[PDB]
């Protein structure tokens, strides 16, 4: 049956939406800002 | 807190108590050279090891290329709104992530830690 219907994989199975890419970049930027914030707290010796 | 050496044979000095006058008497037992010590301290050991690292840092570390370079937090003796920040990174001497600021002026070198 797979001989008829066929299975594959390609580039189109990896591309996400532009809104998705914007959301992922926003999440990465927020994570980087948060780790910058916590390392700044660790720099000035307030991290208990 | 501090040690010194013998005079006429130039050897290392060992302690001795005095039987008569009850004063500590540093002396070289390769000699008969006896003298008193004004410090009145023989042995100190900071086991928790809170030494002052401000004398540990070389005043010339600021002119390193690959160290960071901040723009805020100016120096004290001179204004010079440019400084270098780093950590001690000394093993077994505490675990603090607190920063060691050095002024980067060529003739300055007043270092502070906030
Ligand atoms: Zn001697
Ligand atoms: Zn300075």
């Amino acid at each position: 049956w797979l001989l008829i219907e066929g299975h594959t994989i390609g580039i189109g199975d990896s591309i996400a939406d532009s809104k998705t890419y914007q959301d992922i970049q926003n999440t990465i930027k927020k994570a980087k800002q948060d780790v910058i914030e916590v390392i700044e707290k660790a720099h000035n010796n307030e991290l208990e | 807190v501090g040690i010194r050496f013998c005079q006429e044979c130039n050897n290392m000095l060992y302690p001795k108590e005095d039987k008569e006058n009850r004063i500590l008497l540093y002396a070289c037992r390769n000699c008969d050279y006896q003298q008193e010590a004004d410090n009145s301290c023989i042995y100190v050991n900071k086991i928790t090891h809170e030494v002052d690292e401000l004398t540990q840092i070389i005043a010339d570390v600021s002119q390193d290329p690959t160290l960071p370079r901040t723009e805020d937090h100016p120096c004290q003796k001179c204004g010079h709104k440019e400084a270098v920040f780093f950590q001690s990174h000394s093993a077994r001497a505490e675990d603090a992530m607190r920063l060691y600021y050095v002024c980067t002026a060529p003739h300055c070198g007043h270092r502070w830690t906030e």
